[PDB]
């Protein structure tokens, strides 16, 4: 929630930041775990211990099978696009619960 | 319904019913404006004959 | 092929005239701000499928991956992020009696 | 340890694209206007003692 | 629900009813945009051997 999309413009080295209303943030959860589970790895970029720390969102990436530098038939390519998300522009807030 | 708020989500799948199946893509597209807003004629002599 | 195919659809950003003289003038306004759009597109289709009924013994031929090792996935993307579609693929695999 | 963990959660900023030429080219386009977001989280969990 | 207005609090609190522990935290964070928004082919080869 409180999404803010903002708009960086850098011309002649001076730059400037502003919002950008009617952008969007994308957000979808791997529900039914078809995507590499990247979580408990011990990866850093959780959520800070100190609840005043402002953190940045870890990218996500993944490995398959591989023989060297070289991947085999059955290595599998992910494109998360091709996975139902919400959109949501400023004013817009996700949420779901888990068991 | 309001400049801040989204007016369409991205639902890209494909599920199989059996019989049926059901393709749904989402792709995002950019529109330049085209011709200047004219509508102009055009020919294999506009085109530099042929 | 179809009389009444998916019909077209056409899309135009309005003309929005840039600042126009403040003394009458019958001629068209050919003075406009330089615009563009974006957004997303939604196409679902349904497909009606007629499954295989056959009674032949021997396995059939199939469309597959191959297994050799490679640089990049077969239907993937480049190490420069550029999708590719390495062959064309046809739909006649699955065999039939005249 | 769980067969069905806490899924994972993935954002990301949909892309802007620049302006486009006035004419018509077949390329995917590679010119974005550059963006960041910014917001809040919050986990709520229960635990039984 | 418009851009003016606010689409969640600051909930952060942990309280203790007997035999379970309701733990919530916020955070405030920032995403960049990753890979130029790009799927990128990656391997101990493109980075630099091993």
């Amino acid at each position: 929630f409180n999404i803010q999309v903002k708009e960086v413009t850098d011309n002649n080295g001076v730059k400037t930041i502003a919002n950008n209303l009617t952008s969007t943030v994308q957000v979808f959860t791997d529900s039914d775990y078809q995507l590499p589970y990247v979580l408990g790895s011990a990866h850093e970029g959780c959520l800070p211990p100190f609840p005043a720390d402002v953190f940045m969102i870890p990218q996500y990436g993944y490995l398959t099978l591989n023989d060297g530098s070289q991947a085999v038939g059955r290595s599998s390519f992910y494109c998360l696009e091709y996975f139902p998300s919400q959109m949501l522009r400023t004013g817009n807030n996700f949420q779901f619960s888990y068991e | 319904d309001g400049v801040g708020s989204s007016s369409g989500n991205w639902h890209c799948d494909s599920q199989w019913l059996g019989d049926r199946v059901i393709t749904t893509s989402t792709r995002t597209w950019a529109l330049p404006t085209y011709n200047n807003h004219l509508y102009k004629q055009i020919s294999n002599s506009t085109s530099g004959g042929s | 092929g179809m009389k009444h195919p998916p019909p077209q659809i056409l899309i135009k950003n309005t003309p929005v005239p840039a600042d126009p003289p403040t003394a009458f003038n019958k001629d068209k306004l050919n003075s406009f701000i330089t615009q563009y759009s974006t957004g997303q597109v939604s196409v679902e289709i349904e497909w009606e499928l007629q499954k295989e009924n056959s009674k032949r013994w021997n396995p059939e031929i199939q469309y597959t991956s191959n297994y050799y090792k490679s640089n990049n996935v077969e239907f993937a993307v480049n190490t420069e992020g550029v999708y590719s579609e390495p062959r064309p693929i046809g739909t006649r695999y699955l065999t039939r009696n005249l």
